[PDB]
Order: structure tokens, then C-alpha cells, then sequence
């Protein structure tokens, strides 16, 4: 068991050194208030 | 220079101050924005 659970950690670190879209929960919440900043400045240089 | 005065060019007025830049500007353009279309950087007329 304890080396099963040794191996089990070490695979974690070669799926997240590799694979950037393990993290694409966390990166949803930045890009979404990015483009919510982004479109109230721009929004300025407009007539109405 | 280093303070926030009244800025009144020849097509261009805004707030702010003044400081050395570091980028370069090419002799067929003016003045130069950012991505949300503000102000950044401006180009004396008398020296260059």
C-alpha cells in the first residue's frame, strides 16, 4: 500500500507540469473579469 | 515634468504628469494609446 501511495503522488506532478488545462475552473473567473473591464473603458469612446 | 498639470496640444488634452519614456516612436505618428483607447504617451511638436 505505501508503495502505491508513493507512486499515486508522483503522478500528480507529471499531469500538472504537462497539461496546462488541468486549471480551467480557476482560469474562467480571470478571463471573465477581464472582459468585464475591458467592455466599460471602451464603452467611453462612444456617442449614444 | 514630475507633475500633475493641464495638458492643452495641438489635437490632444488630458491630465497627468510627465516622465521620461523608454519606447520608440516612429516619424509617421504622433502620439500613442493603449488597448482600452487611452493615452499613454504624447510627442512634443518643437523637440523631438
Amino acid at each position: 500500500i505505501a508503495n502505491q501511495f508513493n507512486s499515486a503522488i508522483g503522478k500528480i506532478q507529471d499531469s500538472l507540469s504537462s497539461t496546462a488545462s488541468a486549471l480551467g475552473k480557476l482560469q474562467n473567473v480571470v478571463n471573465q473579469n477581464a472582459q468585464a473591464l475591458n467592455t466599460l473603458v471602451k464603452q467611453l469612446s462612444s456617442n449614444f | 515634468k514630475n507633475k500633475c498639470v493641464n495638458f492643452n496640444f495641438n489635437g490632444l488634452t488630458g491630465t497627468g504628469v510627465l516622465t521620461e519614456s523608454n519606447k520608440k516612436f516612429l516619424p509617421f505618428q504622433q502620439f500613442g494609446r493603449d488597448i482600452a483607447d487611452t493615452t499613454d504617451a504624447v510627442r512634443d511638436p518643437q523637440t523631438l
